[PDB]
């Protein structure tokens, strides 16, 4: 029968016009049951309806419709592990949001996707139910009720087929852990698939670096306990033999640079095949071709493995592709940071030839800024251009503000409270401002730094620093005196190699020495300063205003910041008071720490450390005793009490500020002193020379899984602090404190590891050469921040 | 911490102990399997119990008073920087005066029962997680890598290998093959029960018994980890999340199936199949149609061990140190005992009138009914 | 210290010998590549400026000006191999 | 408050209007969100969506305002008041442009990510092109002038940075792109000296003289 | 939050008027490519706090 | 121990 | 009048189809008797038949598999010859049989596409080990036992696949 009008009872979201036109029918056409069914099927195929009931009341097709209800609210119950935010984001991934229609067909897929997310997280018992509560006006409240369950953790990572290396040794380098000791910080036993793949590639690297060019990971089984609480990772490998690298033969499109590449692909006579070295020379060929203007110099090293001689011939197919030029480098997401802050980290120049190495260097430099959670790159191709690209750096800004509160404890500083508030990207300008503070047993420090990391485009940083320092010497195991200092330092740090960094600065420091214990060395310095106090009146006072030119040179070629195994860190830091200061003196310091690995795995290292220092007045004056050098404690000479090494305080007879018999009150007259007296308390020296041969060895009685997480070492520390200005002629009864020959020595064991409480550094050192007065504490330790 | 199970562990039931079950003797094997999910359980040959820990220690103990007869460590000490536990996982098996132990080093040790010296040691395809079953001069091991390997009893050389499909994600453990008429019926981690020949290792058949692969989720687990039982020409196999299927031994066609799963062995005695579900629900079913004779959910989610018929009385451990004697006519708890503290994971061994069970801490207990 | 300041087109000195008076802009761009700098003001002049300032090693610049004609035909070539 | 009583739609909308005219955007938003959730696609829901766009913008819920504007445009592409919605889209992008982490101060932020300025410019251009007679077209045009100046200032900041860096080809290209895109901006005039210097440092004096001619003609 | 608040009163209308550069004789400034060309149009409303951005009554 | 919280 | 009995993922099972396999068949269509259980008893069976039909239609749709009308022509030719009545005459009689040409052609198209999809998705997942072929050939040969093996494996795997796809496919009953 003919159809004239189509009613749409039940429509409240799809416009009657839209619903009508979505049906492939126009008014005035002949409709039979076949056409009715076809219209129903198409109208429901529009994906807006959950019930179509076309009625024939009278001569009009009353298209009764049940509409796809709108999601009134998305709620979550039982998702304790995961906050609602990422749940809602993963819902948006499926287009499910408050105000969107609930199709009732994808919710099963959505809860299945949530369960898949949980299974990735490791909660393999996780359950998700999408309950729908009807609400008036055709609405549904979607309650995603979760039963996360226990997160499965790796009970065992097993390698089958490893005979050249123990399973523990191989697994130690995996970011998936089957054992996480409480005392150590090795990681978590949680399992992620991407971590499993990264660990398989770590195993590949481990074996290909030792010459196992035929190494192959036959399979990787991941098993669950029936309770789905434990995960077992079995890596079935077939490590071949150790293959030698006979030679590297290069071919392809070398762009006329075959000579330089050939000099790059030079190997020792039949060395041991090393996948790391092969990739290193591939990257060196990439760098060479990039320095020749090639943006994407592809270099594929295929090893032709001859099992007969067990050798490898590296066919390095090199295709130095086209030259692409960066029309412009864009930054997306630098809403806080100004453009120059991101752009001055670009090693790739805009308006230059593209180098993938340079673009990745810029990306990693942007990551190193710390201003961004993510820094992706996109070398988009300029429209209608064969060789022009835009390098878009899509960053996502972080909260560069950070307040830290650390607590450490050590035999040196006692309880060390550190606090701080830092803005590393002040107003997105790249200025790192921040107020820090420290509180040891003996020194309360409070700093306010403001460093422009790029005072010059070249990277020369300029940093001001307002410091305050209340140093109670007696708490530092020195002779009693309280130096309350404060002042400024404006320092230009000049980078010169990315390993060497100079820094020249001008500083002001006002020092107020109070409660100075009457002693020979302090009063020598004070007499040199034109003040003539009395050896009585322990409550002395002395204020100085010193303008210093500080200089510094930090060479830092340590491959690892934590537990270095190779390289050297030298730090020559000096300080010369400029004319116009109250104190006239220079003070040079030279730290050194050379790690020489004596094996292949870098497990056996020799740390040759040294700590030199020399200070002295510039004529008539004398270096302030409070700038003296100290030795002892678990920083210079272990097994010696902090600062004990060196000249000891020669005290004068005086009345004690506090008098209480049976104390000796630092040898006071009121206690029964009448002449100059020696003492066991150190004053430091204007000269200092400390050294330490520390044989770092693998930690013996500990699983290879995390034996590299603990640094064991056996150290021999030399150290002599001396007062070059000591009046040997005038003080003949007392020990000659101007003697560098008084080389204190200690030998001991040291154990470092990154415990949950912080970097723990214990050491037991016996001082086998200590002079009179040198207080020795054998067990040093530091629970650092 | 904040984690809490989707399912609560059933509280320990209160029972009227008709008999007083007690540990006849208790002998510690160093450190046992520990928290690792192993098949390592004791054995019993004549009057001697061969138990092991995953570390590598293997003890032959007197089955009467539990006193050590011999003790040999399969772990190979390597200087003073690396220690290599043998990682024994394949339940101790004893057929020819030989003690067969699989290890997760992909080794199978055949020790001599006489003194414990290694009769042979064979490197196998993968982790020998399953019981090294013994039949027709062969030692059959289902390695975690997925291969059912048959070694020679005397030589120890791998006679043949059958690659079984290994899912990306499976359940720890492998089916110990059962042998019936020159054929081995093994359960694969992919939910297929495969019957292979015992001389050339060619599959007689490979019948899927899971059919419960939800898909889109790695947790569509279907591991047939229970050793199939061959009774009267019927292959009763049990998959995880899968079906307790009675198959045809000759053809491998599903005679019947029930929608219940487990990865711990089940008894099929006379006319009754006793099993413990993956949820630790002790069921007794008919051998003929899988009709549930009775159920016992009082130990639900207690991580029960495989049951054993000890003196006509199902005995199930749990991960608390508790042995439960369930009646085999109705399912009532005939008795209950606390035997250990580390818990019970590996199957109990009921043989020669002795019911032995090794705790997670390695202690082997003999129990009396 | 500073990184390498590369600027402009990479003039290999063999792809600049490949261009000769008569080439249209298409062949010239195929030979050398698209120029970073054109003459936005006057005629069709392409500036291939191979400029390199390494890490304190000196600024070295080869300028190659290709003055084309209305049709885009290379009419004049001015190659300054070094910066004055 | 935060839990709107289940009043009829008219009472809810009246409360929302009172709280908008009272200037309180949080509670105006909660009332309008209750109205939108409880009666989606019902009676006068377009007005509630526009009020939500307005309150989100005034409450600085710019992600929510962008979402609301985009959905309103997608669902109601032919609305008698879509000129207002395009104006609000330009306004939301402009407000995103002037964002400040902690303080707006006088930093002028002309060299931060200009993508929101570009989006605001596109929205206002679409508004002033499709609907030149809108009451928002004059304000949209003045905001377009500001945004053009701001984008020119971003390109000028980049050209100034590459003048600092010695990237003379980069400077020349940046200032040429300014002379193309932003030829009538103060930033382009300030960057012309940068182009002249970049040409001179490359010893392309035939072009430095051209740029000096430009500067003289415009000084 | 307080991160976009000043955009309620953006403090604009002070943007410098756009003055086209005069090309000197003998040369022509680069073609504009008017991706950022402001149309010349005068709407029926005010600017800068004189324009009510409240949604029009429907 | 050092605890760092980013604001 | 034509209500919607149930929804299947994205498609629907509308009343016209469910009735078409109820009234025009099931005591009609062919060998009228066929089944005599009762319409009420078999209502759930027919509804599940249409539901699984629509699920397999959607399965075919997802693969982007389309059938040319040449195959439809050959299929209708086969259906005409199996009835011992020519093609045009078969249409002429189908006109009064109640299954119009539109309905009949749609029905044959859906039946053939479901058959094709099921054959593809069941044949791959049936593995015939090269032992039971010899076992059957010896039981009663030379690829003739492979046919019986495939028949048994298909009879079983088909039911398994139907259960799997019914579980894995949103089906909701709107009536
Ligand atoms: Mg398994």
């Amino acid at each position: 029968f003919v159809v004239k009008d189509i009613h749409f009872e039940g429509l409240q979201r799809v416009a009657v016009g839209a619903a009508l036109l979505s049906m492939p029918v126009r008014t005035g056409d002949t409709v039979n049951d076949e056409d009715i069914s076809n219209t129903i099927r198409a109208l429901f195929a529009t994906g807006n309806f959950e019930d179509v009931c076309v009625l024939r009341d009278g001569d009009t097709l009353l298209v009764q419709v049940k509409e796809r209800p709108t999601i009134a609210s998305i709620t979550f119950s039982g998702n304790k592990s995961v906050k609602d935010d990422m749940l809602k984001q993963n819902l948006e991934a499926s287009g499910v949001r408050v105000g969107e229609s609930l199709d009732r067909t994808t919710i099963a897929d959505i809860e299945k996707g949530l369960e898949d997310f949980y299974y990735s997280v490791g909660k393999y018992s996780a359950s998700v139910k999408a309950v729908v509560t009807p609400l008036p006006r055709n609405r549904v409240d979607l309650k995603l009720v979760f039963q996360e369950g226990v997160s499965a953790e790796i009970q065992q990572i097993n390698i089958v087929g490893n005979h050249a290396f123990t399973t523990d040794e191989l697994i130690s380098h995996f970011q998936l852990r089957d054992e996480v000791p409480w005392w150590n910080v090795v990681g978590d036993r949680k399992y992620q698939k991407q971590k499993l793949a990264g660990d398989l590639e770590t195993l590949r690297s481990y074996y290909l670096d030792r010459g196992y060019a035929r190494f192959n990971i036959d399979s990787t089984q991941v098993s669950l306990t029936p309770d789905k609480k434990g995960i077992y990772v079995t890596v079935n490998i077939t490590e071949g033999d150790q293959y030698k690298l006979s030679g590297v033969e290069v071919s392809g499109n070398l762009a006329g640079h075959s000579a330089e590449i050939e000099q790059l692909t030079k190997i020792e006579p039949g060395e041991l095949y090393n996948g790391t070295k092969v990739t290193k020379m591939e990257d060196d060929i990439k760098k060479l071709l990039g320095r020749y203007g090639y943006a994407y110099p592809r270099v594929q090293s295929m090893p032709e493995i001859n099992d007969a001689d067990k050798t490898v011939k590296l066919r390095v197919n090199v295709d130095a592709g086209n030259r692409f030029y960066v029309r412009k480098i864009r930054f997306e997401g630098n809403d806080t940071s100004k453009d120059a802050v991101l752009r001055r980290e670009m090693r790739q120049m805009e308006g230059a030839w593209l180098g993938s190495d340079l673009v990745d260097q810029g990306k990693e430099r942007l990551n190193r800024l710390g201003f961004f959670e993510t820094v992706d790159t996109d070398t988009q191709r300029v429209p209608g251009s064969p060789d022009q690209v835009d390098v878009v750096y899509k960053v996502k800004e972080r909260n560069t503000g950070s307040f830290n509160f650390g607590i450490g404890y050590g035999t040196e500083s006692g309880v060390s409270f550190q606090a701080g508030v830092q803005q590393d990207n002040w107003l997105g300008t790249g200025y790192a401002v921040g107020i820090n503070g420290t509180k040891n047993d003996y020194q309360t420090y409070a700093e306010l730094s403001v460093t422009n990391p790029y005072f010059t485009v070249d990277g020369v940083s300029l940093g001001g620093r307002l410091f305050y320092n209340d140093f109670q010497a007696d708490d530092a195991d020195l002779s009693d005196y309280t130096n309350k200092s404060y002042g400024t330092d404006v320092t230009l740090g000049f980078p010169i190699n990315e390993y060497n960094s100079l820094r020249a600065g001008l500083g002001y420091v006002h020092n107020s020495l109070s409660n100075m214990q009457p002693q020979v060395a302090m009063w020598r310095y004070l007499y040199s300063m034109g003040e003539h106090p009395s050896t009585s009146d322990q409550d002395n006072s002395f204020k100085t205003d010193d303008f210093t030119f500080n200089y510094g040179w930090t060479y830092n070629k340590l491959d690892r910041g934590y537990f270095p195994t190779d390289g050297s860190r030298v730090n020559l830091t000096g300080k010369v008071t400029i004319p116009g200061s109250d104190n006239e003196y220079y003070k040079v310091t030279l730290d050194t720490a050379t790690y020489v690995p004596i094996d292949d795995d870098h497990k056996w290292v020799v740390l040759g450390r040294t700590r030199w220092g020399y200070g002295d007045g510039l004529g008539g004056k004398e270096m302030p005793f409070y700038e003296n050098f100290y030795a002892g404690g678990s920083s210079t000479v272990r097994g010696f009490q902090s600062n004990t090494i060196g000249p000891k305080a020669v005290y004068f007879p005086h009345q004690a500020s506090n008098y209480d018999p049976d104390y000796d009150y630092e040898c006071a007259t009121q206690d029964g002193a009448k002449d100059l007296c020696k003492s066991d308390d150190a004053v430091g020296g204007n000269a200092m020379a400390v050294a330490s041969l520390e044989f770092i060895t693998p930690t013996p009685f500990i699983s290879d899984k995390y034996a590299n997480s603990v640094r064991t070492s056996f150290f021999w520390d030399m150290g002599t602090v001396w007062d070059t200005n000591w009046d040997s002629s005038q003080y003949s009864g007392y020990p000659d404190y101007s003697d560098p020959s008084n080389i204190r020595m200690s030998a001991g064991i040291a154990l470092q590891w990154m415990s949950p409480l912080g970097p723990l550094v214990f050491s037991y050192a016996q001082p086998f050469k200590k002079y009179d007065g040198d207080k020795a504490e054998q067990f040093q330790f530091n629970i650092g921040k | 911490n904040s984690e809490e199970d989707v399912v609560k562990m059933s509280p320990l039931p209160t029972v009227e102990n008709q008999f007083t079950p007690t540990t006849a003797w208790s002998t510690s094997v160093g450190s046992g399997i520990g928290n690792f999910y192993s098949n390592l359980h004791p054995a019993l040959a004549d009057n001697v119990v061969y138990a092991a820990d995953r570390a590598g220690l293997v003890k032959a103990l007197n089955a009467d008073d539990g006193k050590e007869i011999w003790s040999v460590s399969l772990a190979e000490k390597d200087g003073w920087f690396s220690k290599e536990p043998a990682l024994l996982s394949g339940g101790v098996t004893v057929s020819g005066g030989h003690v067969y132990i699989g290890s997760e080093k992909a080794q199978v040790y055949a020790l001599n029962t006489s003194d414990g010296t290694v009769a042979w040691q064979t490197k196998v395809a993968g982790e020998a997680l399953s019981r090294p079953v013994v039949s027709d001069g062969l030692v059959l091991i289902h390695t975690s890598n997925g291969q059912l390997q048959a070694l020679n009893e005397a030589d120890g050389a791998v006679k043949w290998t059958v690659n079984l499909d290994m899912p990306s994600l499976s359940l720890r453990g492998e089916s110990a093959p059962t042998t019936a008429f020159g054929a081995a019926v093994v359960g694969g981690d992919n939910g297929r029960v495969s019957a292979v020949l015992m001389e050339q290792g060619q599959m007689i058949w490979q019948q899927r018994i899971s059919q419960a692969t939800g898909s889109t989720e790695i947790d569509r687990l279907s591991d047939v980890d229970t050793t199939p039982v061959v009774v009267n020409g019927v292959v009763f196999a049990l998959a995880y999340n899968g079906n307790l299927t009675a198959l045809d031994l000759r053809s491998g066609q599903i005679m019947w199936k029930r929608e219940l799963g487990s990865v711990n062995d089940f008894i099929v005695d006379g006319n009754r199949i006793y099993l413990v579900d993956q949820n630790d629900r002790v069921m007794a079913l008919t051998i003929d149609g899988g009709v549930t004779l009775w159920t016992q959910s009082d130990l639900l989610h207690r991580l029960l061990t495989s049951p054993v018929l000890y003196n006509g009385n199902l005995v199930v451990g749990d991960s608390e140190g508790y042995l439960h004697w369930i009646n085999v006519e109705d399912g009532r708890f005939v008795a209950q005992q606390k035997v250990d503290s580390s818990g019970f994971q590996t199957e109990p061994v009921a043989a020669d009138g002795k019911l032995l069970i090794q705790a997670k801490d390695g202690t082997v207990y003999s129990i009396t009914r | 210290y500073r990184p390498d300041i590369n600027q402009g087109n990479y003039l290999t000195a063999n792809d600049v010998s490949k261009i000769r008076v008569g080439m249209t802009q298409q062949q010239v761009a195929y030979a050398l590549g698209t120029p970073l700098m054109s003459d936005p003001f006057g005629t069709n002049t392409w500036f291939y400026v191979f400029r390199q300032q390494p890490g304190h090693e000196g600024v070295t610049q080869q300028t190659l000006t290709l003055t084309f004609n209305s049709s885009g035909v290379l009419t004049n070539i001015d190659n300054k191999p070094a910066l004055s | 408050k935060e839990e709107v009583p289940d009043n009829p739609p008219n009472e809810i909308y009246a409360t929302a209007q009172q709280k908008l005219q009272d200037g309180n955007w949080r509670q105006a938003i909660t009332q309008l969100e209750a109205l939108d959730n409880r009666y989606p696609f019902g009676p006068y829901s377009q007005q509630v969506q526009l009020d939500l766009i307005y309150a989100y913008y005034k409450n600085a819920d710019l992600p929510l305002a962008q979402a609301a504007i985009d959905r309103f445009i997608r669902l109601n592409p032919t609305h008698p008041n879509i000129d207002y919605v395009m104006y609000m889209r330009g306004l939301t992008n402009m407000a995103l442009d002037d964002s400040a982490l902690q303080g707006f101060f006088g930093v002028d932020r002309s060299d931060r990510d200009p993508q929101h300025a570009r989006a605001a410019f596109s929205d206002f251009s679409k508004l002033v092109r499709g609907y030149p007679n809108s009451q928002y077209t004059t304000d949209a045009t003045k905001r377009l002038v500001f945004l053009k100046d701001r984008l020119a200032k971003y390109e000028y900041s980049v050209a100034e940075y590459y003048t600092e860096r010695g990237a003379w080809v980069a400077v020349v290209n940046r200032v040429e792109g300014m002379l193309r895109d932003y030829p009538d901006t103060q930033a382009t005039r300030d960057a012309l000296p940068l182009m002249e210097n970049a040409y001179r440092q490359m010893q392309m004096n035939a072009q430095a003289e051209k740029v000096a001619k430009i500067i003289a003609a415009n000084s | 939050r307080y991160k976009r608040q000043v955009s309620g009163d953006e403090a604009y209308l002070e943007a410098a008027p756009l003055a086209e550069l005069h090309a000197p004789a003998g040369m022509i400034l680069p073609v504009t490519s008017g991706d950022y060309a402001i149309p010349v149009t005068n709407g029926s409303g005010a600017v800068g706090k004189a324009l009510d951005i409240r949604p029009p009554a429907q | 121990w050092n605890w760092t919280k980013r604001f | 009048v034509d209500c919607v009995a149930a929804v299947v993922n994205n498609g629907v099972v509308l009343e016209s189809d469910v009735d078409g396999l109820m009234q025009s068949v099931k005591l009609n269509a062919a060998q009228a008797r066929q089944q005599l259980p009762d319409d009420a008893t078999l209502r759930h069976q027919i509804m599940e038949r249409l539901i699984m039909d629509q699920i397999i239609l959607q399965m075919g749709q997802k693969m982007g598999v389309k059938i040319s009308d040449e195959q439809l022509d050959q299929a209708i030719a086969n259906i005409a010859k199996q009835n011992n009545m020519t093609l045009d005459q078969m249409r002429s009689r189908l006109a009064y049989d109640g299954l119009n040409y539109n309905t009949y052609r749609n029905q044959i198209r859906k039946e053939m596409i479901i058959s094709e999809v099921r054959n593809n998705e069941v044949r791959r997942r049936i593995t015939i080990l090269p032992q039971e072929v010899e076992s059957l050939a010896q039981q009663v040969q030379k690829d003739r036992a492979y046919r019986m093996l495939m028949n048994r494996k298909f009879s079983e795997e088909a039911a398994s696949w139907m259960q799997e796809q019914r579980a894995s496919a949103y089906v909701k009953i709107l009536s």
